[PDB]
């Protein structure tokens, strides 16, 4: 009656954390599933409609049932992986903590913050009622206590760490057990550290795969008020694979690097927006009729908006876009100008940032 | 070639002392026994306070070991420094 | 130095092992003013040395200029140093860092805030979660549990999970919000 | 087969000039070379595609007014008010465009998504035509190195 | 010599643990150190 729902919810055995990877897969299979379906997708005319273009008869249902069913899987993968792994990681913080407390001291002595996070968490978590609940070493705190007793303060110990100074020693002292049980009634409600679980909490969300499964479940969800926002979701595929995996990773791996170089490529593309700015403005006509005449630069972020946008991204520059030099007095200060800015920008520095990248990757 | 110029730079330090030249892995026997000889036994921070230990110092308060380095240093002969051996290296043989 | 001496060249005595016990303190106070270094002795052998270094070298050592020249010299030395000219380099380095040293000495004289927005909103989001977990509604709820089948804890627990999930979609994106204001 | 089949069209007879690659050893090291790195290759492709059809996503929420690739006014020809033509259009022009998709799709000079659209065209350069296809690129030439 | 018993053979070829020991064995040898290598080690069986 009462050794049920606890025992029972056990019985749902966390079959989520077995299937975890089943489930996840079968969530991958669902993302293909709908991004398939949302590719006969078509406009229909005011306000334009989304309507399938489809001839079987059958696409249009199934698009909701299985966005609902990719809902309800990724809500059960974010189920699991806490039936799963999050019991791992509150083990590997807890021994983490643990360890700085007994062989380093940090809250002891050093007293680390304002700069670690994990730091900052872990001192909320020190003074729980049940700091080790996941770690082995129930006795942490009394260890702790043989330890800095005689030099930090005992009492200040005692209250640092949370501890009763007396519970323990005189149950060891004398016997004087009584007895307790979880089925009694409010005992299960009653017998939850609040800031125990605050940590835990806490915790698993600073966690990044935690907060990946977010990401996915939110965007899941998101899918029913728009259906293209499921087509996030294939990018899943990306961590599911081990080479892609490295692909993402490669732009990350000399992050610094190549941040550093595309501000040079701004910097050096907005000198060229300068000189042309002061002396090849009458350049950069870019009407084709004689009526209207559309300049991108006569102003100074208008120019370096078309440097950018155009000379960057073509081929041989932008002299292959602006008007041509021929019979001007300025003719070979302004061949000067193209002909640098294809060897520096197009050439090098280009160069320079797909070469970072792929040297990242190899 | 720029950038790997600098990483063997970088890697260089770990790889072998600046002082003696002996690889890193002969110490790193020992636990820590690169940390410990880079910045105990062999340090650059070290060697450049006992030059300048010695010019502050008097001449006529040297020690014997202080007046060799005295005479070698004034006179550019750097054969005091450790070349291809160290303590522990010169003392494998009767106090290991 | 007497001591350090002693019990580096005579590591098996335990009778100067207690006195270096006793003397821990002092060898602790003393460890950042000891300098150390091996030398090529005039008897063909490795000797050390123990000399004292001063807190106003360790100071001006520790000064960024110096770190920089530093850095420079140990670039240039592992690139193009010489055969027998790396201790030569090395040397000159010395003697021109001991110069800027006492330039140095001559001229001188004499995040967080998203951290703390994260720690309020988990706090009252575990508050709500508490809060839900023990009201009288609840307590209440036990009847349910006697009319209990699988159905109602299937419902119950995936409730209790959802609105665990709400309480982690209300947290980040709070941290969010927060964070842009607070930036902009 | 082939020797058979060029009775039947004497242009079946060209597969055979094919057979010089297995008969010559750099040449087959060239055709190994794909087979070398067949899974990563693939992935990287999919990679691609799925990149690919993100944009196409986007575009077709966002950017759908600036795929009209008609000179006459009278018959606008869209290529992106179709999910599948989209997904064509987006592969077969961006991907081997030498810019991307943006030198081929209209100027968003004026426009309100000014910004937003700019920022859609250098990223798809970056990613597609800057990176990954430089991603294949390498792994095939590292493969015949 | 010592006892392994079914249970721990069979939860060691449990797939989750198969992915563990595939990261600690990726990143000690990228990033393990001299005398951190069997540090990390033991921390991962303790993990494990
Ligand atoms: N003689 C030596 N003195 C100091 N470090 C040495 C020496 N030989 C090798 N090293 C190595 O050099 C590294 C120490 O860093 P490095 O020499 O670049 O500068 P530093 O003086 O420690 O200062 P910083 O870290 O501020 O640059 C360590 O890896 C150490 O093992
Ligand atoms: O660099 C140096 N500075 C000095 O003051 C000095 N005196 C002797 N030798 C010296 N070398
Ligand atoms: O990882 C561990 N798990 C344990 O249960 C344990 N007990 C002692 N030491 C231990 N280490
Ligand atoms: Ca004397
Ligand atoms: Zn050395």
């Amino acid at each position: 009656f009462w050794k049920k729902i606890i025992a029972y919810q056990q019985k749902l055995l966390n079959y989520f954390a077995r299937n975890f990877y089943n489930m996840r897969m079968l969530a991958l299979f669902v993302a293909f599933a709908i991004n398939f379906i949302l590719l006969f997708y078509k406009v229909s005319t005011i306000a334009v409609h989304y309507v399938l273009e489809e001839s079987s008869g059958y696409m249009e249902p199934t698009l909701r049932i299985l966005a609902i069913l990719h809902t309800v899987i990724s809500f059960f993968c974010i189920i699991g992986y806490y039936c799963l792994k999050v019991p791992l990681v509150i083990f590997k913080r807890e021994k983490e903590v643990a360890r700085k407390l007994e062989f380093d001291g940090l809250y002891i002595t050093e007293q680390p913050s304002e700069d670690d996070i994990k730091g900052q968490w872990d001192r909320l978590v020190i003074n729980t009622q049940s700091f080790p609940n996941n770690y082995w070493d129930k006795f942490v705190k009394r260890k702790v206590m043989d330890k800095y007793g005689e030099f930090y303060g005992r009492d200040r110990i005692s209250e640092l760490l949370g501890m009763d100074k007396a519970a323990l020693d005189f149950s060891d002292a004398r016997e004087k057990k009584k007895p307790k049980k979880d089925s009694s009634l409010s005992a299960v409600l009653n017998s939850i550290d609040v800031k125990y679980q605050m940590w835990k909490l806490g915790v698993v969300f600073t966690d990044n795969s935690f907060l990946y499964l977010a990401w996915y479940m939110t965007m899941s969800v998101l899918g029913h008020y728009n259906n293209f926002f499921f087509a996030a979701h294939l990018l899943d595929i990306a961590m599911g694979f081990k080479t892609l995996r490295t692909i993402l990773s490669s732009v990350t791996h000399n992050g610094k690097q190549l941040v550093l170089t595309v501000g040079l490529l701004a910097v050096v593309v907005y000198l060229y927006t300068v000189v042309a700015f002061n002396f090849f403005r009458k350049f950069y006509n870019k009407s084709e009729d004689g009526d209207t005449p559309d300049m991108k630069c006569d102003d100074m972020l208008t120019c370096y908006m078309f440097h950018m946008y155009v000379g960057v991204r073509a081929g041989g520059g932008i002299g292959d876009e602006i008007e041509d030099p021929a019979g001007d007095e300025y003719e070979i200060y302004r061949i000067i100008f193209d002909i640098t800015f294809f060897f520096f920008v197009i050439v090098i520095l280009l160069a320079i940032i797909q070469g970072l990248i792929i040297d990242a990757f190899g | 070639e720029l950038r790997d110029q600098q990483e063997q730079v970088k890697e260089d330090m770990e790889t072998k002392c600046f002082i003696c030249g002996i690889g890193n892995d002969y110490f790193d026997t020992v636990p820590h026994g690169f940390e410990t000889h880079t910045l105990q036994e062999h340090n650059l921070a070290n060697y450049l306070f006992f030059l300048m230990y010695l010019i502050n110092k008097d001449e006529t308060e040297h020690t014997g070991q202080e007046s060799y380095v005295w005479k070698m240093y004034q006179e550019r002969c750097w054969e005091f420094f450790p070349a291809g051996d160290c303590f522990r290296k010169q003392y494998e043989d009767q106090l290991n | 130095v007497l001591l350090t001496n002693l019990s580096e060249h005579m590591p098996n005595d335990t009778r100067l092992q207690t006195f270096l016990e006793l003397a821990e303190s002092v060898l602790n106070y003393f460890q950042p003013f000891l300098g150390r270094i091996e030398i090529m002795g005039s008897a063909k052998r490795i000797e050390r040395v123990y000399f004292e270094i001063s807190e106003s070298s360790r100071t001006q050592w520790e000064k960024p200029q110096v770190k920089e020249s530093k850095r420079q010299f140990i670039f240039d030395v592992v690139n193009e140093g010489g055969e027998k000219e790396k201790m030569e380099l090395f040397v000159n380095f010395c003697e021109d860092t001991i110069f800027e040293m006492q330039l140095a000495a001559q001229i001188s004289e004499s995040s967080i805030l998203t951290v703390r927005s994260a720690l309020f909103a988990l706090r009252y989001n575990i508050l709500t979660l508490m809060r839900m977990l023990s009201l009288k509604s609840l307590k209440k709820q036990m009847k349910k549990v006697k009319k209990m089948t699988v159905k109602d804890m299937v419902t119950a627990f995936f409730s209790s999970y959802w609105s665990i999930f709400m309480t982690l979609l209300h947290f980040v994106a709070s941290v969010f919000r927060g964070f842009f204001r607070i930036i902009c």
